[PDB]
C-alpha cells in the first residue's frame, strides 16, 4: 500500500476539460488547468500517457515516483524530449558488438557468474 | 422522424472480388505470405467492426447477411418437410404413434450402413427420429404427405426470397444508418408486427385447423376420413359439430360474450390424458393471450405521430442516486455499437432457449411427445446446450462492445462504468460465491462419498441420514398444488403434472409424474448455481477487465483477440477478453454437462418408465436416484456405467452408429488436448523440421507453412473440446433412450 | 444520501387497509388479504413448533404480505424522490 | 373554413379534385391524398357497380344457374364455395399488378390523379376544362353517394326482414 | 468471366477433387463391395 | 405514360418485340438485368408451343403400341406410364444435351450481352428467312405472341381435370 | 349488446370519454392521434370492465 509501495503520482496539465479513461477504470474527470493523479504502477502511468498522447496533446507531463519514503522522481522525459526521438544527452548502455550468432556458449559460461552474452 | 432512405446500385454484383480472397480487409489483402493468412481470411469474414469504421457500410453488411441466415434456415425446415414427405413414416406414424417410433432418415445402402435402417415399424425402415418433428406435424395437424411436401416447396420459396432479399439488401437497394437507428419503430414493429401478428396468426392456425384436426385425432379417427383443413372453413358446420361456439360466429366476440367461447377457448392447463400433450384449446388461448397482449405491447414507441415513448426520455427519467447520472448513455450504446446488442440479444435469446427446455419437459406441449422418450429427452437436451452457448456469446460479444465500441465521453458516470469503479468488487464477490458454492455443492459430495466409502453411511446427506431437504423447493412446488382451486381460479388442473395431481400415462407410459425432491436434488440444483456462477465469473471477468485491467492497463490498445502480453508480470498468457470466453466455453461444457445429467437420470429414476396392472408403478432405472445421486460412485457407476450399457452392447444393431459416434466423440475430446496443451513454439520448428524435408526433394510450399496462431491454437481446442464432449453425451444418450423408450 | 428517514408505517397503514376489506373469497383466505394473515399467526405466535410445509395461511400470506409490504416501504422511500 | 364545416380550418388545397375540403379529423395531416384519394375513388367504384349490382340483383335476364339464393348474404353464403371464389381471383389477378403499382406508385410520389387512367370510349375528355374535373366531383358525390345507399341497401334488409329492395315499399 | 477464377480457389477445388475421388470411392464400392482381394 | 398501360413509362424496355407494348408491372425488370428474363420467356414460349402441339398431336391418335389416353396428364397413364417404361429418360437427357452443353454457354452469351437471346441461328427455310430488320423482327414478335398463348393455352390445357376429367376434344363434345 | 337502457354499450362511452379525457392531459395536442390514441385506451379499459365485471359478479 501507500506506506509501503512506491505510490506513482502523475502530474499534467491540458487546455479544456476532455474526458479520459483511467486504468482503474471508467471515465475520470479531467481537471482542465492543472491535475495530479495518483496511481498503482508505472504500466498505468505510461499506458495513460500513450492513452492521452496519441489522442490529443498533453504535453508538460510526467509521473513523479512517490517513493514511500517520500520525495518523487521524474523520468518521461528527462531531458525534456520524448524518447523515440533523439537527444544528444544520453549514453547508451545495454549493448555487444554483434548479433547473438558471436554470443559465448554457456558451456563456457558454466560455473562462473557471467552472462551468455558478454565476451 | 421515421423516414426510409435506400441506396440504390450501392455493389455491383461480378464475381470479380471472389477471384480477390481477403478483399474485404486492408490488412488482409495483402495475400498469403505465411499459412496464418489462411485462417485469418476466416477469423475476419465476420469481423465487420473490423472492415471499416463506417457504421453505414457494416449495418449493410450485417442486415444482409441476416437474409443469408433465414435463408439457410427456410433451406433447413424445408429439408425437414421434405424428409417428412418422401423419407418418413409420419403418415403411418400418425395411426398408432405409441407403437411406430419416429423415423425420417432412411439410410443409403452401402457397405453395412444400411443396418442403420431401423425396422421402427410403419412397414418402412430408416433412422430413428429424436427432432420431434412429428409431434409437431400431428399438433399443427399436417395429415398426409402432401402438406410436407407443398410446405417444403413452400420453404424454398421463402427461401429464395430470402437469398433474393439479402442480395437485394445489399446490393441494389440497400438503406442508410438513419434507418437503422430508427429503433422505436424496430421494437414497434418487432413486438407488434413480428411476435403480435405471429401469435395472433398461429391462433388462427390453431383454432381452424388443429382443433378439430386434434379433436378428431384425439377422437382416434384414421388419417383418411380426417377431412382437410380447407373443409372447415367451406363451412361452419363440420366446426359447430367438434366446438358448438362455432355456430354463433364472430357475434358473441364483438359482442364481448366472451363466455360463448368455451368452446374453441379455456383454461385448463393439465395435460391431455389421451395423447399425452396439452390441450390445444389451452394453447390457442394462449396464443391469443400473447397476441392481444404483444399488440398492446407494441405501441408504446414514439415514431412519427406523437404518441410513446422515447427510450431516452426513459432512461434519463432513472436517475437514481447512487448511480448518479442513471442510465444516461445506453440509448447511444445500442443504437451505435452492434456487439452490445447482440450481447444482450444472445443473453436473453439462450437464457430464452433454456426457459424453452424446461418448459418443455415438464408440460409436453405436443401430442405424444411425453409418450416417446427420446424426443422428450433430445429437446430438453438441444435447447439448453443453445441455450448454453447463447449466454457465452453474451459473454464474448459484451467484451467486444468494451473493446472496441467502448467511450468515456457518451459513457461518463451513468451505471455502466459505476461498475468498472468497483469491478474487483464485483469480481471478488463472485469470487467468493463461487468458493462457497463449491465447497457447499462439491464437498457434500466428496462428503457422501467418503462416509459411504467409510461404512458409515449414518453421516451422510441422505434421507435416512443428514438430510438436506429442499425446503422452499417444495413449498412453492405445494403452491402450485393449490394453485387451480385456490388462485388460478377458472383453472381445473395444475400448471404441470411436475407440480400436483396424480401421474398421466398414455399407452402405458408415464408422460409425466410428479416429481419428488429430496436431499439429493437439492445438492444438483446447488452444482447448477455454484457452475452458473463460474461461467458468470469468467464472464463478468471477461467483461469488466476487458478494456483496462490492472494488470494490464492498455488492453484496447492490444484489441479483443490478442492472446497475451508476454512472459512479463510473471507470464501474462491466456489474459485477453477473448481468453475468458475461451474459458467460459469449458465451463458451459462442464454447466451443461451436469445439467442434463441432471435431467436425464432423475428422469430415469423419477418420472420415466412403464405402468403395469392396478395402476401400478416402474421407472426405468427404478427409483435409484436419491440413494445414489448423493454420492459419485452411485453418479459414475449408476448413471456413467449403467447407462453407457446400451450404448456400448449397440454393435451388430442400428443403435451402432452411437456407438461410432460415441467413440469417435472421444476421440475428438481426447484430439482438443493436443491443442490446448501445447503451442506454436513447439510447433513452428517441429513444422520448420518438416519444411527440411519438403525443401530437399524441392515441395517447399509457396504459402509458407506457419503453425497456427496461439489464439486459434486454443480456439481449435475449444473447438474440439466442445464438439468431441457433446458428441458423446450425444450419442450416450440417443443410444440409451432410444434402447428403451 | 438517505436524507429522508421519516416514516415506515405509512406503509403498514398503505398495505393493510388496502389488502384487509376486499375478501375476492374463492381463494384461500375467504376474508381479506390481511384478515386471513392475522387471524392465521395469532394461532401459531404464542410459541408454537407447528407450522409445516402444509400450513398454507401462514407461508403464502407470509410471503405474498411481505413482498407488497416490502414493495410498498421501497416505494415509500421512493416517496422521498420527489424532494 | 373550407366552406363546409364548422369553424375551423383546413390546410389541405393542393390538388385532389372535389373542391370542399371537407376535414373534421385531418386524415390528411398523417397520410397522403393520392392514396386516400384512390381508397375515395376505388371505394366509390365499387359502390356504384355494386348498387347496381343490387339493382340487377332481382331483376331481367341472369347467368341462369339459380333462383333460389337471390337473397344477399344467402348469395355470399352459396357462391363463395363455387361460383364467387373467382370473383375475387380476377380481381385479386388485377389488383396486384394493376392497383399495387397505382397506389404503390401515387404513394411513392408520382404524378398522377388516382383514377388511373384507362378505357374511355365515352366522355368529352379531350378539352381540358373544368368539365373534366366537373365528371372528376360528379364522380366521387356519386360514389359516396352510392356508398351512403350501400348502407342504405344493408340496413334495408337486416332490421326490415331479409326481403327484396325494390320490393320493399310493395 | 471472373467466376472460374473462383471455381479455381483452393477449398472449391478441394471439394471438386475430394468430391470427385469420394465419388470413385462410393461408386467403387457399390458396384464391388466387400473388396479384400486384389 | 410510355407504356400503354396505367402509368411505368419505360422503365428500362420498350425497343425489344413488344409491339403492343411494352407490358412489366410488377418489378423483374427493374432488377434482374432483363437479359436473363428474355431467354427464359423465349426460351419458355418454345418449349410451351412444342406442349400445346404435343397435347393436340397425341389428341389426335398416335401411339405405335402403348396404354390408350383418356387424359394426357396425371402421371401413373401417361407421364409416369413412360419413366417406368425407361423411355422419356433419354427424350430428358437429349434436352440435357440441348441445355447444359448448347445451351448453358450460350445463356452465357446471354449474360455477357453478346446474344440478343433468342437467336440459335436456325433458319432451314428459303424465301422467307429474311435475318434482317422487318421480317425477322415481325416474326420474332409474332414467335413471342404465339408462343404466350402457348403458355396460358398449355395452362388451360392442363387444368381442365375437375370438372372434365376427359380430353379436350371431349370437352369440345360437351358444350 | 341492448339500446340505450343499461347495458355493455352504456359502460363503454363512459369509458371512451374518461379515456379522451386523459387525451386532453397526456401531450393534450388536438389532433387525429389525440382520439384515435385515446379512444382506443378508453377502449382498453372499457373491455377491461365489461368482461372482468362480467366474470366477479354482475355484467
Ligand atoms: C411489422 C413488420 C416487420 C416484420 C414482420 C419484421 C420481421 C423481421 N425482421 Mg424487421 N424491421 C421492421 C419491420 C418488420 N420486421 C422495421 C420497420 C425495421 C426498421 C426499423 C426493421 C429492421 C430489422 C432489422 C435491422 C432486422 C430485422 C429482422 C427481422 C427478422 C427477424 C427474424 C425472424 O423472426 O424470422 C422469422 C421470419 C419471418 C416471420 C418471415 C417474415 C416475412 C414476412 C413476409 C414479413 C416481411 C415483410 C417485409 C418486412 C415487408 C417489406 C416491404 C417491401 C416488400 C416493400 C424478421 C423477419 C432481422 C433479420 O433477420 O433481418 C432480416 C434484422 O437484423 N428487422
Ligand atoms: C476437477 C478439476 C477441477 C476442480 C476441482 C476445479 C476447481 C475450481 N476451479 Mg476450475 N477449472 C478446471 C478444473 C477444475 N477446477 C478446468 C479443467 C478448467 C479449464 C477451463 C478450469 C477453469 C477454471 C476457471 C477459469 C476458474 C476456475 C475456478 C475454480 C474454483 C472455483 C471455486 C470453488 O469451487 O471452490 C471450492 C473448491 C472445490 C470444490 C474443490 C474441492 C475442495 C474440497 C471440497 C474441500 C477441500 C479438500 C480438502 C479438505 C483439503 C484439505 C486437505 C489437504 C490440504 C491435504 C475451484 C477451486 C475459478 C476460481 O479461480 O475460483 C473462483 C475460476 O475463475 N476454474
Ligand atoms: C465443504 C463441504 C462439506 C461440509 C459442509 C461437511 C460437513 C461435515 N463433515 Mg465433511 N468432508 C468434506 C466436506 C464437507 N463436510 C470433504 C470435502 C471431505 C473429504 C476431504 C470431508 C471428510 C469428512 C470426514 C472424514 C468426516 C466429515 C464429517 C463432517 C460433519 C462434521 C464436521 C464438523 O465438525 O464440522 C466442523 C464445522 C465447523 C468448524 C464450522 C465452521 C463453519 C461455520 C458454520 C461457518 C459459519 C460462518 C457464519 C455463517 C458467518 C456469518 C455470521 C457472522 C457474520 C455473524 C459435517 C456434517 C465427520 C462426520 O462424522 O460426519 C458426521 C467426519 O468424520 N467430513
Ligand atoms: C402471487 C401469486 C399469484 C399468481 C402467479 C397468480 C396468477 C393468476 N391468478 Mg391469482 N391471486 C393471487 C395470487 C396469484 N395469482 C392471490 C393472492 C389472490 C387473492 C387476492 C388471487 C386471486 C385471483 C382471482 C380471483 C383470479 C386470479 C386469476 C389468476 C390467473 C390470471 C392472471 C391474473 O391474475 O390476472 C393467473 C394464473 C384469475 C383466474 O383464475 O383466471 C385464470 C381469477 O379470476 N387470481
Ligand atoms: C356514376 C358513374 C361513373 C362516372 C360518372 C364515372 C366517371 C369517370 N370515370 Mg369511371 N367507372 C365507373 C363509374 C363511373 N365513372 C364504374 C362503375 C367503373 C368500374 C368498371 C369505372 C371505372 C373507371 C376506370 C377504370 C377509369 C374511370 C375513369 C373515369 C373518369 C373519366 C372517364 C369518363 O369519361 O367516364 C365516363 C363516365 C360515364 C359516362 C358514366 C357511366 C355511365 C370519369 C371521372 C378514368 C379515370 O379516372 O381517369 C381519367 C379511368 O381510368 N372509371
Ligand atoms: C462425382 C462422383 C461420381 C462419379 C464418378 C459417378 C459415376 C457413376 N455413377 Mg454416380 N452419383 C454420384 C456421383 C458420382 N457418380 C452422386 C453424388 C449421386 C447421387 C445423386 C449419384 C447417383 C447415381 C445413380 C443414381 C446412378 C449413378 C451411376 C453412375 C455410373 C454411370 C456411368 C458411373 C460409374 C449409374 C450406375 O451405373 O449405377 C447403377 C446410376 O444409375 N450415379
Ligand atoms: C408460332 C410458331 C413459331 C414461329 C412463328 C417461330 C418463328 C421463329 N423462330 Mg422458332 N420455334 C418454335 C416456333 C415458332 N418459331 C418452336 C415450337 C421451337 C422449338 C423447337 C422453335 C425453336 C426455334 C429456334 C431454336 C430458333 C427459332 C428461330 C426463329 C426465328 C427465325 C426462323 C423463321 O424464319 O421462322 C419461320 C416461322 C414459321 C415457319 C412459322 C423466327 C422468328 C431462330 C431464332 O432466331 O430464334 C429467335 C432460332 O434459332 N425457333
Ligand atoms: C374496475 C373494474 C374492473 C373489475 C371489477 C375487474 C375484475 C377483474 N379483472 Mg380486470 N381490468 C380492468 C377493470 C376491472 N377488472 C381494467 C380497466 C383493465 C385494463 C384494461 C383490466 C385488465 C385486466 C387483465 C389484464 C386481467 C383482468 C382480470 C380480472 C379478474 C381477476 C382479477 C384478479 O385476479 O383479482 C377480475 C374478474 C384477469 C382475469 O383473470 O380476467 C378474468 C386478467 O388477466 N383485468
Ligand atoms: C435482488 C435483491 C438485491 C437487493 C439490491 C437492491 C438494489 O439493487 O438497489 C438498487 C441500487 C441502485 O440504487 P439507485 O437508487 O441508484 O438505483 C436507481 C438506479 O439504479 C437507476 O438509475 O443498487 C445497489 O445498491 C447495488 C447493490 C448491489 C449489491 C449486491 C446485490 C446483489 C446481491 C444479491 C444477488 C441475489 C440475486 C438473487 C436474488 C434472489
Ligand atoms: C498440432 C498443432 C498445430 C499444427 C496444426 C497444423 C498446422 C494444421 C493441420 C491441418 C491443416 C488444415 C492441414 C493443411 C492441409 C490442407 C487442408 C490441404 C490438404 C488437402 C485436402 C485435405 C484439402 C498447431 O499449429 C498448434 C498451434 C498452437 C497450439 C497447438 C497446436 C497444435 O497442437
Ligand atoms: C335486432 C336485429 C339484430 C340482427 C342480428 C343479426 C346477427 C348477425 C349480423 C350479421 C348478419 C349475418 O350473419 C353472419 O352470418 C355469417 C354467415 O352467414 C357468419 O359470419 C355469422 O353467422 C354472422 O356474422
Amino acid at each position: 500500500c501507500a506506506e509501503t509501495e512506491e505510490k506513482y503520482a502523475m502530474t499534467w496539465s491540458s487546455d479544456q476539460q476532455h474526458i479520459f479513461e483511467m486504468p482503474t477504470g471508467g471515465a475520470a474527470v479531467m481537471n482542465s488547468g492543472d491535475n495530479l493523479l495518483y496511481l498503482a504502477r508505472k504500466e498505468q502511468a505510461l499506458a495513460l500517457a500513450t492513452q492521452l498522447r496519441t489522442q490529443f496533446k498533453i504535453q508538460d507531463y510526467k509521473i513523479y515516483r512517490i517513493f514511500p519514503s517520500g520525495e518523487v522522481q521524474y523520468l518521461h522525459p528527462k531531458d525534456g524530449v520524448l524518447p523515440y526521438q533523439v537527444n544528444k544527452g544520453r549514453e547508451q548502455v545495454g549493448r555487444v558488438k554483434s548479433t547473438i550468432g558471436k554470443n559465448v556458449n554457456p558451456a563456457q559460461v558454466k560455473f562462473t557468474s557471467k552472462a551468455t552474452y558478454d565476451r | 422522424q421515421v423516414k426510409v432512405v435506400v441506396d440504390r446500385d450501392v455493389v455491383p454484383t461480378s464475381f470479380e472480388k471472389w477471384a480477390k480472397p481477403g478483399h474485404f480487409s486492408r490488412s488482409l489483402a495483402k495475400g498469403p505470405k505465411t499459412t496464418t493468412w489462411i485462417w485469418n481470411l476466416h477469423a475476419d469474414a465476420h469481423d465487420f467492426d473490423s472492415h471499416t469504421s463506417s457504421l453505414e457500410e457494416v449495418s449493410r453488411k450485417i442486415f444482409s447477411a441476416h437474409f443469408g441466415q433465414l435463408a439457410i434456415i427456410f433451406i433447413w425446415l424445408s429439408g425437414m418437410y421434405f424428409h417428412g414427405a418422401r423419407f418418413s413414416n409420419y403418415v403411418a406414424w400418425l395411426s398408432n404413434p405409441t407403437g411406430i417410433k419416429p423415423s425420417a432418415q432412411v439410410v443409403w445402402p452401402i457397405v453395412g450402413q444400411q443396418i442403420l435402417n431401423a425396422d421402427v415399424g410403419g412397414g418402412m425402415q430408416g433412422i430413428q427420429i429424436t427432432s420431434g418433428l412429428f409431434q409437431l406435424w400431428r399438433a399443427s395437424g399436417i395429415v398426409n404427405e402432401l402438406q410436407l411436401y407443398v410446405t417444403a416447396l413452400g420453404g424454398l420459396g421463402m427461401a429464395g426470397l430470402m437469398i433474393f432479399a439479402g442480395w437485394f439488401h445489399y446490393h441494389k437497394a440497400a438503406p442508410k444508418l438513419e434507418w437503422f437507428q430508427n429503433v422505436e419503430s424496430m421494437l414497434n414493429h418487432h413486438l407488434a408486427g413480428l411476435l403480435g401478428l405471429g401469435s395472433l396468426s398461429w391462433a388462427g392456425h390453431q383454432i381452424h385447423v388443429s382443433l378439430p384436426i386434434n379433436k378428431l385425432l384425439d377422437a382416434g379417427v384414421a388419417p383418411s376420413s380426417i377431412p382437410l383443413p380447407h373443409e372447415f372453413i367451406l363451412n361452419r358446420n363440420l366446426m359447430a359439430e367438434l366446438y358448438p361456439s362455432f355456430q354463433q360466429g364472430l357475434v358473441p366476440f364483438f359482442t364481448l360474450n366472451w363466455k360463448q367461447y368455451s368452446d374453441i377457448l379455456t383454461f385448463k392447463g393439465g395435460l391431455s390424458p389421451v395423447t399425452g400433450g396439452l390441450w390445444l384449446t389451452d394453447v390457442a388461448h394462449h396464443h391469443l393471450a400473447i397476441a392481444v397482449l404483444f399488440l398492446v405491447a407494441g405501441h408504446m414507441y414514439r415514431t412519427n405521430w406523437g404518441i410513446g415513448h422515447s427510450i431516452k426520455q426513459i432512461l434519463e427519467a432513472h436517475k437514481g442516486p447512487l448511480t448518479g447520472e442513471g442510465h444516461k448513455g445506453l440509448y447511444e450504446i445500442l443504437t451505435t455499437s452492434w456487439h452490445a446488442n447482440l450481447a444482450i440479444n444472445l443473453a436473453m435469446l439462450g437464457s430464452l432457449s433454456i426457459i424453452v427446455a424446461h418448459h418443455m419437459y415438464a408440460m409436453p406441449p405436443y401430442p405424444y411427445l411425453a409418450t416417446d422418450y427420446p424426443t422428450q429427452l433430445s429437446l430438453f437436451t438441444h435447447h439448453m446446450w443453445i441455450g448454453g452457448f447463447c449466454i457465452v456469446g453474451a459473454g464474448a460479444h459484451a467484451a467486444i462492445y468494451m473493446v472496441r465500441d467502448y467511450s468515456p465521453t457518451v459513457n461518463f458516470n451513468n451505471v455502466l462504468d459505476r461498475m468498472i469503479r468497483h469491478r474487483d468488487a464485483i469480481i471478488s464477490h463472485l469470487n467468493w460465491v463461487c468458493i462457497f458454492l463449491g465447497m457447499h455443492s462439491f464437498g457434500l459430495y466428496i462428503h457422501n462419498d467418503t462416509m459411504r466409502a467409510l461404512g458409515r453411511a449414518q453421516d451422510m446427506f441422505s434421507d435416512t441420514a443428514i438430510q438436506l431437504q429442499p425446503v422452499f423447493a417444495q413449498w412453492i412446488q405445494q403452491i402450485h398444488t393449490l394453485a387451480p382451486g385456490n388462485t388460478a381460479v377458472n383453472a381445473l388442473a395444475t400448471a404441470s403434472y411436475a407440480f400436483g395431481a396424480d401421474t398421466v400415462t398414455v399407452g402405458s407410459k408415464i408422460a409425466m409424474m410428479p416429481i419428488k425432491l429430496g436431499t439429493a436434488d437439492f445438492m444438483v440444483h446447488h452444482i447448477h448455481a455454484f457452475t452458473i456462477h463460474v461461467t458468470t465469473l469468467i464472464l463478468l471477468k471477461g467483461v469488466l477487465y476487458a478494456r483496462n485491467s490492472r494488470l494490464i492497463p492498455d488492453k484496447a490498445n492490444l484489441g479483443f483477440r490478442f492472446p497475451c502480453d508476454g512472459p512479463g508480470r510473471g507470464g501474462t498468457c491466456q489474459v485477453s477478453a477473448w481468453d475468458h470466453v475461451f474459458l467460459g466455453l469449458f465451463w458451459m461444457y462442464n454447466a451443461l454437462s451436469i445439467v442434463i445429467f441432471h435431467f436425464s437420470w432423475k428422469m430415469q429414476s423419477d418420472v420415466w418408465g412403464t405402468v403395469t396392472s392396478n395402476g401400478a408403478i416402474s421407472h426405468i432405472t427404478g427409483g435409484n436416484f436419491a440413494q445414489s445421486a448423493i454420492t459419485i460412485n452411485g453418479w459414475l457407476r449408476d448413471f456413467l456405467w449403467a447407462q453407457a450399457s446400451q450404448v456400448i452392447q449397440s454393435y451388430g444393431s442400428s443403435l451402432s452408429a452411437y456407438g461410432l459416434m460415441f467413440l469417435g466423440a472421444h476421440f475428438v475430446w481426447a484430439f482438443s488436448l493436443m491443442f490446448l496443451f501445447s503451442g506454436r513454439g513447439y510447433w513452428q520448428e517441429l513444422i520448420e523440421s518438416i519444411v527440411w524435408a519438403h525443401n530437399k526433394l524441392k515441395v517447399a510450399p509457396a504459402i509458407a507453412p506457419r503453425a497456427l496462431s496461439i489464439t486459434q491454437g486454443r480456439a481449435v481446442g475449444v473447438a474440439h473440446y466442445l464438439l468431441g464432449g457433446i458428441a458423446t453425451t450425444w450419442a450416450f444418450f440417443l443410444a440409451r433412450i432410444i434402447a428403451v423408450g | 444520501y438517505p436524507l429522508n428517514p421519516a416514516v415506515i408505517f405509512i406503509a403498514l397503514i398503505g398495505w393493510s387497509a388496502v389488502a384487509a376489506i376486499p375478501s375476492n373469497i374463492p381463494v384461500l383466505g375467504g376474508t381479506g388479504l390481511t384478515q386471513a394473515f392475522l387471524a392465521s399467526i395469532q394461532r401459531l405466535l404464542a410459541q408454537y413448533p407447528t407450522g409445516p410445509k402444509l400450513d398454507d395461511p401462514f407461508w403464502f400470506y407470509l410471503i405474498v404480505y411481505h413482498v407488497g409490504l416490502f414493495a410498498l416501504l421501497i416505494f415509500g422511500q421512493i416517496g422521498y424522490a420527489g424532494y | 373554413v373550407p366552406f363546409a364545416p364548422v369553424p375551423e380550418a383546413v390546410r389541405e388545397s393542393g390538388l385532389a379534385g372535389s373542391e370542399a375540403e371537407f376535414d373534421p379529423l385531418m386524415i390528411t395531416s398523417y397520410l397522403p391524398i393520392s392514396w386516400m384519394r384512390e381508397s375515395e375513388v376505388k371505394h366509390g367504384r365499387i359502390a356504384m357497380l355494386a348498387f347496381v349490382g343490387t339493382l340487377a340483383q332481382q331483376a331481367y335476364q341472369f347467368p341462369w344457374y339459380k333462383g333460389a339464393p337471390t337473397t344477399l348474404v344467402g348469395a355470399h353464403d352459396h357462391f363463395v364455395t363455387t361460383a364467387l371464389a373467382q370473383i375475387l381471383l380476377f380481381t385479386s389477378a388485377f389488383e396486384i399488378v394493376a392497383g399495387v403499382p397505382a397506389a404503390i406508385q401515387t404513394v411513392r410520389g408520382s404524378g398522377r390523379l388516382p383514377g388511373y387512367y384507362g378505357f374511355d370510349p365515352l366522355g368529352l375528355w379531350g378539352k381540358d376544362e373544368a368539365s373534366r374535373k366537373r365528371m372528376e366531383l360528379a364522380e366521387v358525390k356519386n360514389g359516396r353517394l352510392a356508398m351512403i345507399a350501400m348502407l342504405a341497401l344493408w340496413h334495408q334488409e337486416v332490421l326490415s326482414g331479409g326481403m327484396g329492395v325494390i320490393e320493399q315499399l310493395v | 468471366m471472373n467466376l472460374k477464377k473462383y471455381l479455381s480457389t483452393a477449398p472449391v477445388v478441394a471439394t471438386l477433387w475430394l468430391f470427385l475421388t469420394a465419388g470413385i470411392l462410393i461408386e467403387l464400392n457399390r458396384f464391388f463391395p466387400d473388396s479384400l482381394f486384389y | 405514360p410510355s407504356m400503354p398501360f396505367l402509368k411505368r413509362p419505360s422503365k428500362l424496355d420498350g425497343s425489344l418485340p413488344g409491339g403492343e407494348g411494352c407490358f412489366d408491372p410488377l418489378g423483374f425488370t427493374e432488377v434482374f438485368s432483363l437479359e436473363w428474363l428474355r431467354e427464359a420467356e423465349i426460351k419458355h414460349c418454345r418449349v410451351a408451343m412444342l406442349a400445346v402441339l404435343g397435347v393436340i398431336a397425341q389428341e389426335f391418335g398416335t401411339f405405335d403400341f402403348y396404354n390408350a389416353k383418356s387424359k394426357l396428364q396425371l402421371s401413373p397413364d401417361l407421364h409416369n406410364q413412360f419413366v417406368q417404361n425407361g423411355a422419356l429418360q433419354q427424350i430428358l437427357l437429349f434436352v440435357c444435351a440441348w441445355e447444359f452443353i448448347v445451351g448453358l454457354p450460350a445463356l452465357i452469351e446471354s449474360v455477357n450481352g453478346n446474344r440478343e437471346p433468342g437467336y440459335f441461328g436456325f433458319d432451314p427455310l428459303k424465301l422467307g428467312g429474311t435475318v434482317g430488320s422487318a421480317q425477322w423482327k415481325r416474326m420474332q414478335a409474332g414467335e413471342l405472341r404465339n408462343g404466350r398463348l402457348a403458355m396460358i393455352a398449355f395452362g388451360g390445357f392442363f387444368h381442365q381435370q375437375l370438372l372434365t376429367k376427359q380430353g379436350i376434344i371431349e370437352q369440345l363434345a360437351h358444350f | 349488446m341492448i339500446t340505450i337502457p343499461y347495458t355493455i354499450p352504456t359502460i363503454m362511452v363512459i369509458s371512451n370519454l374518461v379515456g379522451v379525457a386523459v387525451g386532453r392531459y397526456a401531450l393534450g395536442r388536438s389532433d387525429l392521434t389525440q382520439l384515435i390514441a385515446s379512444m382506443c385506451f378508453g377502449h382498453i379499459i372499457g373491455v377491461g370492465i365489461v368482461l372482468g365485471l362480467s366474470n366477479m359478479g354482475v355484467i
